[PDB]
């Protein structure tokens, strides 16, 4: 059904097919291997759609945690990497493209949250979530705040509640146990504390939203917001003299932000495997090869060491690497929707006090 | 405190693979006569895993660590090393420098030290 002797690759529309499709027409300069890069709509679900009937590309771009479930449906073949092309990539990243014990992509782009800080007002941005209180009193003495980010998910709210010991689900030697959750322990018991305490002594407020920190932020009104690459366009726009830097740590430990692995699998359907191996190993991950990616629409941080250390001269980048080394691969499982509802129940139930934070996190652990 | 400790080097490593860390002790350091390595996963204890009297040179290791890693000082930078080879996943933690004049009891509790550094990050991949 899919056509030997080129590669068909699927990628997002909100990353850089143009820059993708020169490394194609690279690779097609070398080999006379045709390689065709298309952005088709609804791709999150036409590619398990499309590959459930062995149909669709070669070469499949997505977010890592979609891809166990894709494995578990037998839609990826497993990988093939050697350890010397193994060791050109962080290790945390292989953690992502895991599934069964076997490798099922090849990490491309790393994405996690960070603290952004507006400089004018915070040229010393706080290392720890405990000193935030009193900068908060600080700038509300001069009408500003110290930080405004996005309560309502638990992606942004996680990062705080887990830094000392909360765990969506335990992952140990590559298997992620659905019956151990770290949603009730005493660490994230401390961390929804410190939240809701925030709220409680009015340096926070239960209603702020994306939109509302984002505003606050890009406007001067906030010293602080927690964001991802994706939101330092607007910033760019709103001039706001900005920086980007580590998580602040609570109890000495990192904020733990979820982590999403932009990876490249390979349709089990292909007759291509070997062409895509070629591509994606010596072609794409590769500096030329992501630098191209990237001129067309930024990468972020990058799972190739190499080209890591070009882009990480850019402080946000460097950033955006160190706040991922230090969170939490997402979860390639389904029981992660699980995850999402229950938590979201429990910060709302917390912050708006109906519930304590230890009923809230009893009701979210069961 | 006019004596502070900065740990760097922490970061992603593969199980079997090595990683050395650093910890500068800067300020008024001549007293210091024992400099420790310690870490602390997130929630769970702060436990001991070498350290070194420097006055000559003995070190001590845990159990866990002992033939695989080497905690050594280099005077002549006013830096100590932890160099962990034969990585484990077991190893992952928060890395803490500390450092005494002098101490009461093991050498390697973490109620013996009086200087402690702000950590850094090891995370073995399996």
């Amino acid at each position: 059904k899919i056509e030997e002797g080129k590669l068909v690759i699927w990628i997002n529309g909100d990353k850089g097919y143009n820059g993708l499709a020169e490394v194609g027409k690279k690779f097609e300069k070398d080999t006379g291997i045709k390689v065709t890069v298309e952005h088709p709509d609804k791709l999150e679900e036409k590619f398990p759609q499309v590959a459930a009937t062995g149909d669709g590309p070669d070469i499949i771009f997505w977010a890592h945690d979609r891809f166990g479930g894709y494995a578990q449906s037998g839609l990826l073949a497993e990988i093939t990497p050697d350890k010397a092309f193994q060791d050109k990539l962080y290790p945390f990243t292989w953690d992502a493209v895991r599934y069964n014990g076997k490798l099922i992509a090849y990490p491309i782009a790393v994405e996690a949250l960070s603290l952004i800080y507006n400089k004018d007002l915070l040229p010393n941005p706080p290392k720890t979530w405990e000193e935030i209180p009193a900068l908060d009193k600080e700038l509300k003495a001069k009408g500003k705040s110290a930080l405004m980010f996005n309560l309502q998910e638990p992606y942004f709210t996680w990062p705080l509640i887990a830094a000392d010991g909360g765990y969506a689900f335990k992952y140990e030697n590559g298997k992620y146990d659905i019956k151990d959750v770290g949603v009730d322990n005493a660490g994230a018991k401390a961390g929804l504390t410190f939240l809701v305490d925030l709220i409680k002594n009015k340096h926070m407020n239960a209603d702020t939203d994306y939109s509302i920190a984002e505003a606050a932020f890009n406007k001067g009104e906030t010293a602080m917001t927690i964001n991802g690459p994706w939101a330092w366009s607007n910033i760019d726009t709103s001039k706001v003299n900005y920086g980007v830097t580590v998580l602040p740590t609570f109890k000495g430990q990192p904020s733990k932000p979820f982590v999403g692995v932009l990876s490249a699998g390979i349709n089990a359907a292909s007759p291509n495997k070997e062409l895509a191996k070629e591509f994606l190993e010596n072609y794409l991950l590769t500096d030329e090869g992501l630098e191209a990616v990237n001129k067309d629409k930024p990468l972020g941080a990058v799972a190739l060491k190499s080209y890591e250390e070009e882009l990480a001269k850019d402080p946000r980048i460097a950033a955006t690497m160190e706040n991922a080394q230090k969170g939490e691969i997402m979860p390639n499982i389904p029981q992660m929707s699980a995850f999402w509802y229950a938590v979201r129940t429990a910060v709302i139930n917390a912050a708006s006090g109906r519930q304590t934070v230890d009923e809230a996190l009893k009701d979210a652990q069961t | 405190s006019q004596v502070q400790l900065v740990e760097s080097g922490g970061g992603s490593v593969q199980a079997g693979g090595s990683l050395r860390l650093s910890c500068v002790a800067s300020g008024d350091i001549k007293y210091i006569s024992y400099l420790g390595w310690f870490r602390q996963a997130p929630g769970k204890e702060r436990e001991g895993v070498a350290a070194l009297y420097t006055s000559t040179g003995r070190t001590y290791y845990a159990d866990s660590v002992k033939g695989r890693f080497t905690v050594s000082l280099d005077n002549a930078k006013n830096t100590v090393y932890l160099q962990m080879n034969s990585l484990k996943p077991e190893d992952t933690a928060l890395y803490y420098c500390a450092a005494a004049e002098w101490g009461s009891q093991s050498p390697l509790t973490q109620w013996f030290y009086r200087y402690w550094g702000q950590g850094t990050q090891v995370t073995v991949s399996a």
